[PDB]
């Protein structure tokens, strides 16, 4: 770098001159006023680095000349960057390298044979991931980078070109998505303590043409490109594209998803556009693959994704982790044997690679309740498929490792009660209140039947056999607000609108939370609990309760400013009626722009004039019309119990299970002491024990190498010292007479 | 088999107008850093037209495309009048470049429809456009969003082209 | 594979575990033969991930010899296949993991002999016309990147001796580029100016009267090339290292002089006029009677050839009276 | 189709063996990393070697390598006795491999032209190799340079290889 840069922009100068004459005019113009004007000095002081840049982007760019200049012209920049003459202390240094980019991506050229085009388009492809990997990649904007992960994704992703160039393109996208998310790591979390509603759309960034050959942006790129790279992304992986896209483009996709989890952690949580994109939409097309596919390859990426999902992020997947792993359990107990295999090992990767998977699967799912039972089915699953009986007419590779999931189980319990002193272990006479209603799980479930068929049974059920505190109003409400997972949403809406139950339906109403929020993100917040009912006055009851309720927890203030205002708070202060007409407008709005029935759409011309004389009589701002209008126009507003029954019926249990629980957005391991951590290994004992011992002696009598005779007897060691210590005394005394006999 | 070459600073509309000339719409372009070419056939005659950006690290390479260019429109930008003396420095130094002479200067002003717009005589005379010899002068006033004097510029460019043959 | 599984199995982190075990299996299935070539495809996957995510870094156990025995792998990366395209893509995740590692402080870590043979491999791919034509491009972008890396370490060494008179008594004929084997102070030491003499001996075998007819114009000009960005990088400090500089006074400029004078291909010249006058600006304070005897051939030519010589050695000599 | 298996710590001399036995002239060996697999045959019998490195890492996959192995080669440095104990508890560790019950563990003494040499009487004893479960016992001195009990221990392992049928 100590050699004066003029002398190498000269020489560039002049081969790309002299190539262009023995080729054969402006550009060629352009190149020797260049060179007069660098020659008349004797350093870059203050020259721009557009000038001295200029003549060589647009021979990049301009699509009239051939590969040859074209690919002189992309030397001599590499040249360039290699030497840094375009370094920190150089004049408009940021314009210049957002130029060069910009040049990069709409690369065109006229050229010969295809060998010429592909290493043409290699040299684009290396110049772009040295630009992005240094510092003056970093000082690019959002719609730069993202450019360049539109171009460097669709040459990976295109079907008629050389492999070499694809392999080339997918290491760049892995270099860039490693850029992107690891300076994601460390920027800011925004907005911590403030909820999140989901408004944005999903479908609005699809990928582009491979035409290259034959805040906000305009600013350093940060959270913005981010979130437009993961919605790229879930756009190849989508289950509505599988046809626009090959199996290549969604395997890609995939590696992608996990490269960027696996750089950046667990701080996706922190950012709540990111991590709704990850929890709702991904999570849904990996349980389509899962469930509808049949090349092994595509399911093996979707499960090594999934399972870095549930290592990474478990604490807040909840949900989603049960589903796919009911469905898992679902399809291993019911597919050709090679499906099976694929899945049983790619989910053996968890109970290894967890603290204490079992154990922390039975805290979490199987005792609270309204979850299906998790880690007792998997462990009754793995149970049964570890007999030969279940290695017949399926993989012979699945005893194994299933038998391996189970000796895991009695190692980790074996672990957890290494030094923890038996006699006081004993000396408890206090069981944790967890355990005492998880015993009755059956009566809560029979209550919860009796509530979904008819209320008027299942409140004095839901009083009489516990679950609620007292047959007070507030104790229904609050059941109501928060156990409501499988409490049928469809007789919440029946039953909090019946004329009767006012005061019921005042206080769960109340029992929401609306400061700071406009109409829309209220009426999504209401409706997300809640299934509106079907008779005119129903709705008319449930609206006057929200309206009444978002104008007594959103005290205003007589600023009234109105208009000139982004704000939407102290801007907008509907009186009480102004808040029921503008309910039953979006409500209203949401069926007519989605409904695909109807031919047309009501645009916002009208539909800002026939609510004119509401708020104090007069017109809501245009902000807050325009706001309520796109929020709607995007993300048609989520609503629980659509339908049940034949045809589309997973969009249907994806939406119920996980977008109704994903609209508004807010390990127990380390909170928990070893006597409780030993109680909930008790627990998961007694529920699974005979099982897991009849399960060794069939392995250990129908085997025939040493090696697995050594460990089943180990195994059934370790779970004779496990019934000591608990007194589990009948399976003590069936482990020992086995052994004895 | 006619070269007309589109200059003015940043910020003139100029790929608005061209693209107005085009197709007769309203389009939002970026702002260009380096050229683009289109066609016209608005007569009998197909006319070849350039547009060059307006930036200030590019205006020597709009001194490069000066070759057998027939007509000229430098389209100026009717706001921010401390860049009015930069801009009539920038179009004197394009008349005097010894190579434009034998053309036609079309001036737009594309920014009267807007608060603030400067009187057509007035920025003129401010540009001393009066001072122009021996070659063909005349400024058209217009709104690139809407247009109305779009064409009448380019009629009077039309008509001045097939008057010189 | 299945050992290392058990052996990771319920592990917090890689604290105590030694690295080279970590990447012994992937090392293993990479540099053997009779391994097909979909195997140590996924087996260079593999590694890639490994680097791109840090996993052996500065915290780990023998990471400089982790390091050392994943360059020594891939020098010598042999497979078998059936197609050219799968050789072409796996050599391809070769270049671009070698370029990975060399341009990061684990490169900087590594060893003359490796550096060495690094260069040797890359050279190998670039300088062969058996092969594709963009995996050869990569190859010299990698080439390219190596040397500017080997360069620019070698502007932060201090000079052996600046009091002490060096007598050029190390023979230049004694490193030759080797033949592609890839696809179907003292060495031990970071490296510093012995690797440096290596590649610059290597650079003048390739560009030498002597070895004219075992080289193609291709190579010949991208050892130009490549000599070219030696210097650029490196600078004016070159003359504080003697053998360097001698390399580049004697032989290196007696090359220059004989391309100048008996060569016909024009792109040769022109690499090689390029070089000459490079040398010119940079280090002329220092080489003058080279100067002054190329300087004169240069007018002999002009004053006595399709003249389309004439007019790339008038151009490139302009270069230096502006 | 015999199976050789020629292990041993780092710095044992295990490649010069090897290189001994298939060309008879002495090489410079760089550390191996991996293994060399070079067939050869004495007189009759094709022998399939497989010569694994130390390095201390890659001892497990020492483990990992005995498979269908009758013939066993475990080269300990004489000098530098201190690593001895190390190769005995190795040794005797890839005794007490099930896959290799039916082996021959064959020790060479190597670096005998070294200074301090130890007495291959007394390494034996260090080795205990006269509790082996009635498998082998065929501690016999070489040097690598040079031939002095390199034939002899070859002599010895396809004698006992032709006793077995
Ligand atoms: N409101 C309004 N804006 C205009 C009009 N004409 C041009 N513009 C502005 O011009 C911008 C478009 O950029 P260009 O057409 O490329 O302007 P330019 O003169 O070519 O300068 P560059 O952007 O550097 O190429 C728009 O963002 C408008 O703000 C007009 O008639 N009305
Ligand atoms: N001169 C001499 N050297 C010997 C003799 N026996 C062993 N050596 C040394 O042993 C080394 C043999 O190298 P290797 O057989 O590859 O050692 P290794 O067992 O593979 O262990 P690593 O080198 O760490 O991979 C030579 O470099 C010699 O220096 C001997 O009898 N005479």
């Amino acid at each position: 770098v100590t050699v004066d840069p003029v002398t190498i922009i000269i020489k560039e100068c002049i081969n790309l001159s002299t190539a262009m004459r023995k080729y054969s005019d402006p550009f060629l113009s352009g190149f020797i006023q260049l060179r007069l004007m660098l020659n008349k000095l004797k350093n870059l002081d203050n020259i721009d680095s557009l000038t001295i840049l200029q003549p060589f982007l647009l021979i990049v760019s301009t699509s009239s000349i051939s590969g040859y200049i074209t690919s002189l012209a992309l030397d001599s920049l590499q040249k360039f960057f290699t030497l840094n003459i375009i370094n920190e202390s150089s004049q408009n240094y940021i314009g210049a390298h957002r130029a060069t980019v910009n040049a990069l991506t709409h690369c065109r050229f006229e050229g010969s044979q295809q060998l010429s085009d592909d290493s043409v388009l290699l040299k684009v492809v290396f110049l772009l991931r040295s630009i992005v990997d240094s510092p003056y990649g970093d000082l690019l904007s959002n719609s730069i980078i993202y450019d360049v992960l539109q171009t460097i994704l669709s040459l990976a992703c295109n079907n008629r070109r050389s492999e070499v160039l694809r392999n080339a393109a997918q290491s760049t996208m892995i270099a860039v998505t490693v850029k992107i998310f690891s300076k994601l790591k460390t920027i800011e979390p925004v907005n911590v303590n403030q909820i999140y509603i989901n408004d944005e759309s999903y479908t609005n960034d699809v990928l582009k043409a491979d035409t290259i050959g034959t805040a906000y942006a305009d600013d350093n790129y940060g959270l913005p490109v981010v979130r437009q790279y993961l919605n790229l992304l879930l756009s190849l992986i989508a289950p509505e594209n599988e046809l626009k896209h090959s199996y290549s483009t969604r395997i890609f996709g995939l590696e992608l998803i996990q490269t960027a989890l696996e750089i950046s952690g667990d701080r996706l949580q922190l950012y709540p556009r990111l991590f709704t994109l990850i929890s709702d939409p991904i999570f849904k097309s990996i349980l389509f693959i899962i469930q509808n596919t049949t090349k092994l390859s595509l399911l093996q990426a979707t499960l090594q994704l999934f399972t870095t999902l549930v290592v990474i992020l478990g604490n807040n997947l909840q949900l989603q982790i049960e589903l796919t792993l009911t469905r898992i359990f679902s399809i291993l107990l019911d597919k050709p044997s090679i499906i099976k295999e694929l899945l049983i090992e790619q989910i053996s990767i968890l109970w290894t690679r967890s603290p204490s998977f079992f154990t922390s699967t039975f805290i979490n799912f199987d005792c609270n309740l309204d979850r299906a039972d998790v880690s007792i089915n998997f462990l009754k699953a793995l149970t049964k498929l570890a007999l030969p009986e279940s290695a017949l007419t399926t993989t012979e590779s699945v005893p194994p490792i299933c038998l391996e999931g189970l000796v895991s189980l009695v190692d980790d319990m074996f672990d957890h009660m290494k030094d923890i002193d038996r006699e006081e272990f004993g000396r408890q006479k206090n069981e944790m209140e967890i355990l005492k209603k998880r015993d009755r799980k059956t009566e809560f479930i029979e209550c919860t039947n009796a509530f979904n068929e008819k209320p008027k049974k299942g409140i004095p059920m839901l009083i009489e056999k516990g679950f609620i505190a007292s047959d007070s109003d507030k104790d229904i409400a609050e059941f109501l607000f928060n156990n409501n997972n499988r409490m049928n949403k469809k007789t919440i809406g029946l039953l909090l609108c019946h004329p009767d139950k006012v005061s019921l339906l005042n206080e769960y109403i109340r029992l929401f939370d609306f400061s700071g929020l406009r109409v829309d993100e209220a009426i999504r917040i209401l409706l997300t609990k809640f299934r509106l009912p079907g008779e005119s006055q129903q709705i008319e009851r449930i609206i006057e309760a929200f309206s009444s309720a978002y104008c007594e927890n959103q005290d205003y203030d007589p600023s009234k400013i109105s208009d000139n205002a982004e704000d939407d708070i102290s801007t907008v202060q509907p009186d009480a009626d102004s808040v029921f007409i503008l309910s039953y407008s979006i409500i209203m709005l949401n069926t007519d722009l989605h409904n695909p029935q109807v031919k047309e759409h009501m645009s916002f011309e009208d539909y800002s004039g026939n609510l004119k004389g509401c708020c104090n009589h007069k017109d809501f701002p245009f902000w807050y019309l325009d706001r309520i209008y796109c929020s709607i126009r995007d993300k048609e507003i989520v609503m629980p119990e659509e339908h049940h029954g034949n045809e589309k019926w997973f969009e249907d249990a994806w939406n119920n299970l996980i977008s109704s629980t994903t609209v508004i957005t807010e390990s127990v391991m380390d909170k928990l002491t070893p006597l409780e951590l030993l109680n909930f290994d008790r627990a998961i004992f007694k529920q699974v024990g005979p099982s897991i011992v009849s399960t060794l002696f069939n392995i250990y009598v129908v085997a025939s190498d040493d090696h697995i005779s050594t460990r089943m007897i180990t195994s059934l060691d370790k779970c004779s010292y496990i019934s000591a210590f608990f007194d589990f005394k009948d399976l003590f005394n069936d482990i020992l007479n086995s052994i004895a006999k | 088999e006619l070269r007309i070459l589109i200059l003015g600073l940043d910020g003139a509309g100029k790929t608005t107008i061209l693209y107005r000339l085009q197709i007769g719409e309203v389009v939002t372009t970026k702002p260009t850093i380096g050229f683009n070419v289109e066609t016209l056939s608005y007569k009998n005659l197909k006319l070849n037209v350039w547009d060059l950006g307006g930036l200030t690290s590019i205006r020597p390479y709009w001194r490069c495309y000066y070759a057998d260019t027939a007509a000229v429109i430098f389209v100026v930008d009717s706001t921010d009048k401390d860049r009015m003396s930069t801009a009539s420095k920038e179009l004197h130094l394009m008349l005097q470049e010894e190579e434009l002479q034998d053309a036609a200067l079309l001036v737009f002003a594309n920014k009267q429809d807007q608060p603030g717009a400067l009187s057509a005589s007035e920025v003129s005379k401010e540009l001393n456009l009066v001072e122009l010899k021996d070659r063909s002068w005349s400024i058209v006033a217009s709104s690139a969003i809407k247009g109305e004097g779009i064409t009448e510029g380019l009629d009077w460019l039309i008509d001045v082209i097939k008057e010189e043959q």
